[PDB]
């Protein structure tokens, strides 16, 4: 069974505030299992910088050629103000609710160099990931 | 759980339950980008109630991805100008 890697980054802005996320996503898929690493830098005017490292793994389930589901076995959340020293952090609701639940990923385009998906962040987001 | 493809022209793919908004935004995007001599390989846009996201795939297969949350709906002109500015810079 070969391993396939998917990597992307995105920036989140809010039209009604200064909240911003800079997010890198790294996903590896082997068979029906996946490992995900999500690195977040969180900014806002009323508070100083903040980093989050979200490590998870679980089952990826193929329903159609374009309909997949990610069901996490576990997710760990680390936080810190400097990427050098991060420390464990109790899972927020938006993380713990993803465990033992099938989260929707819909593929809209597939090439050998990238894939375009609608997925469940922010209750609906479209993004392109580079294929490795 | 996601809007269906409601507008597809040239390199633009817009996923939204609102056809009028989809076509208005899609044409505004093609007009503004062509005027600046920007021709993406593909441009994907998703319009939700409270969230807008897009993926810009450049000629070199590199991607730029953005999410914009808004408490009140924006008209196609503002959404187009936001997307184009993020792509431009
Ligand atoms: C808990 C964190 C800080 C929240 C905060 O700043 N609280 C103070 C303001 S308040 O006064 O208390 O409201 C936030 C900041 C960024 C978030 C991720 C963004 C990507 C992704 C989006 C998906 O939709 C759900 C999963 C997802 C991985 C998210 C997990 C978690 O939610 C994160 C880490
Ligand atoms: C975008 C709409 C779907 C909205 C919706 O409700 N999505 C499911 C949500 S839910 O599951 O119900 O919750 C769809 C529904 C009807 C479509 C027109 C049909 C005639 C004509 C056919 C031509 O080929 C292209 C132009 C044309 C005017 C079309 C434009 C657009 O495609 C329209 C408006």
């Amino acid at each position: 069974d070969p391993v396939h890697f998917y990597e992307t980054s995105y920036k989140y802005q809010a039209a009604d505030s200064t909240y911003m996320h800079d997010v890198a996503i790294n996903v590896s898929i082997k068979g029906n299992h996946f490992t995900s690493d999500i690195i977040i830098r969180e900014l806002v005017k009323s508070e100083n910088k903040n980093y989050y490292n979200v490590i998870g793994h679980g089952d990826i389930i193929q329903k159609n050629t374009h309909q997949y589901y990610l069901n996490f076995d576990n997710i760990d959340v680390y936080t810190g103000t400097n990427k050098a020293n991060m420390k464990p952090y109790k899972e927020p609701t938006s993380i713990s609710s993803l465990i033992n639940k099938s989260n929707n990923i819909r593929v809209v385009y597939l090439s050998e160099e990238y894939v375009v998906v609608e997925f469940f962040f922010y209750d609906g987001q479209i993004i392109t990931l580079h294929r490795y | 759980d996601y809007p269906s493809l409601s507008f597809q022209q040239d390199y633009v793919y817009i996923f939204s339950s609102d056809f009028q908004l989809s076509e208005e935004l899609g044409v505004a995007l093609i007009n503004a980008l062509s005027a600046k001599e920007i021709v993406p390989e593909r441009l994907y846009v998703m319009l939700n109630d409270k969230t807008i996201s897009f993926s810009f795939i450049s000629k070199n297969k590199k991607s730029k991805n953005r999410v914009l949350s808004t408490e009140k709906k924006l008209n196609y002109k503002h959404i187009s100008e936001y997307i184009v500015n993020e792509i431009e810079y």
